[PDB]
C-alpha cells in the first residue's frame, strides 16, 4: 500500500 | 542484534560506509515559487532513494520490524534530509548548498512565502555546526540519532541511541577533549537536533502548501512521505 | 552575572524555588463536557498558568540579563513546550492519564479533533520520564534548557546568544552533577544526559504540532482564546 | 504587546 514498503524490501 | 556488539570504530566506519552521496540538481539561479521548489522537489525526491538505502545499513535498524522502519523514516525524512542540508552548507556562509550546481542565499529564499524564514533558520543551524567545528564522524552519529529517537514514541532502539551516544562520546575522547568538554560538547550538538526539529515540522507546513496549490509536481514516494504528516 | 556565578547545588536550589504553582482547572463533573468545552477547560488553565510562567521566567538564573525583546522571543517560542513538559511532568504517577490539573485527569478516551495524536504524544512521553525515573531537579533543568535553547537560532545581541550559550553549558554541567551525586557511572551519566535531551526534540514536536491544532481552532470560531494566548499562538504564524 | 508588558511588570 505504501512504496517505502516495497523500497525498504528490496534485501 | 549485531549493532551492539560493534566497537565505537566499527560503528563509525559503519555509519561512514552507508553514507549516501552528495547528489547535483539539474543544470539559472531559483526565485519563482514554481522553479524553486521544482528543483527542490526532484533533488529531494532521488535523495530519498539514498537515504532509504542509507537507512538500512545503520545498526540496528533492519532489526526492526518493517512497519517500525516505515514510521521512522516517514518521521525523520525531512529532518535527515535538513541535517545534510546544513552540513554540506558549513563551507559556505549565508548560502545553502542544495546541491554543489545549486547555492541558494536567503535573497532566493524572499521571493517565496514563508520561506525566508525557514532559510535564515537552516542558515544559522549550519553556522553553529561550522563554530562547533563539527566533524564528518560526529555528523553521521548525529543522523543515525534522528532516524532512530524521532518516532520512538521500546527497549531495541533504546540500547542502540545509547551505543551511538557512547560513539559520540569515543569521536570526543579520541579528539582529545576532556571529559568535562565531552559531556558540554555533546549537549550543544543534541539541543540542535531539536531545533532541526522545529525547522523540519515548519518545512512540513511549507510542503503541505506547495501541494495544495497544486504546480509543482510531487513524486508519489514525496507524497506519501508528506501524508504521514497530515494529521 | 549571578547566572554564571552559581554553583551546581546553588543553580538546583534557584530552579526549584522558581517553580511555579500547580493550578486547578474549573472543571465539575456534573457539569456536560463538549468538544469545545473541553478545549475551553484546557484553554482556561493554559492561559492562567502563562502568566505564572512568566513570572517564573524571571526567575530562571541568566534570563533577566537578556534584552526585553529577547526574553519576548524565547518566550513566545516556547510557551507551549514548557506548558507541556509540565503536563507531562505532573502526569508521570498517573499511567495512560494525563494530569492537567489535581482535578482533570483525562485519558486517550474521555477526545477530538486531531487531538488524540497529540494526547499520546505526550502520553508516550509521560512513559519516558516514568521509566527514566525522572527526579525534580532534572526536570527544572531540562524546562530551563527549553526556554533558553527554543528560540536562540546585528550586531549584537551575538553577546545575548553566547551568554544563553554560557548559561546552558552551566545547566549541562548542572545536570551532570546531579547524575554523578546519583551514583551513576561516567558512561551511564552521558547515556542519561543523551536521553533527557532527546526527549526535548519530542516535546518539540508535540509542539509544533499542538500549534498547527491551536490554529485551527482559532480559525473555527469555537474557543474563547484569551488576548494573550492569541499573541503568543500569533507568533509562530507561520 | 502583553507579553512585554507582563515581563516588565
Ligand atoms: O537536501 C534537501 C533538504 C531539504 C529540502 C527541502 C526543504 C528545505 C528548505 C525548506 C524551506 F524552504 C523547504 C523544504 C524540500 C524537500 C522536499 C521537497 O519536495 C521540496 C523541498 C530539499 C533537499
Ligand atoms: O498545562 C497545560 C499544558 C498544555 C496545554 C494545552 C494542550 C495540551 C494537550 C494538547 C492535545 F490536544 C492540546 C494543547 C493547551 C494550551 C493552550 C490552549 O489554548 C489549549 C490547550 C494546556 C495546559
Amino acid at each position: 500500500h505504501k512504496i517505502l514498503h516495497r523500497l525498504l524490501q528490496d534485501s | 542484534s549485531l549493532a551492539l556488539s560493534l566497537t565505537a570504530d566499527q560503528m563509525v566506519s559503519a555509519l561512514l560506509d552507508a553514507e549516501p552521496p552528495i547528489l547535483y540538481s539539474e543544470y539559472t539561479r531559483p526565485f519563482s515559487e514554481a522553479s524553486m521548489m521544482g528543483l527542490l522537489t526532484n533533488l529531494a525526491d532521488r535523495e530519498l532513494v539514498h537515504m532509504i538505502n542509507w537507512a538500512k545499513r545503520v545498526p540496528g535498524f533492519v532489526d526492526l520490524t518493517l512497519h517500525d522502519q516505515v514510521h521512522l523514516l516517514e518521521c525523520a525524512w525531512l529532518e535527515i534530509l535538513m541535517i545534510g542540508l546544513v552540513w554540506r552548507s558549513m563551507e559556505h556562509p549565508g548560502k545553502l548548498l542544495f546541491a554543489p550546481n545549486l547555492l541558494l542565499d536567503r535573497n532566493q529564499g524572499k521571493c517565496v512565502e514563508g520561506m525566508v524564514e525557514i532559510f535564515d533558520m537552516l542558515l544559522a543551524t549550519s553556522s553553529r555546526f561550522r563554530m562547533m567545528n563539527l566533524q564528518g564522524e560526529e555528523f553521521v552519529c548525529l543522523k543515525s540519532i534522528i532516524l532512530l529517537n524521532s518516532g520512538v514514541y521500546k527497549d531495541h532502539i533504546h540500547r542502540v541511541l545509547d551505543k551511538i551516544t557512547d560513539t559520540l562520546i569515543h569521536l570526543m575522547a579520541k579528539a582529545g577533549l576532556t571529559l568535562q568538554q565531552q559531556h558540554q560538547r555533546l549537549a550543544q550538538l543534541l539541543l540542535i537536533l531539536s531545533h532541526i526539529r522545529h525547522m523540519s515540522n515548519k518545512g512540513m507546513e511549507h510542503l503541505y502548501s506547495m501541494k495544495c496549490k497544486n504546480v509543482v509536481p510531487l513524486s508519489d514516494l514525496l507524497l506519501e512521505m508528506l501524508d504521514a504528516h497530515r494529521l
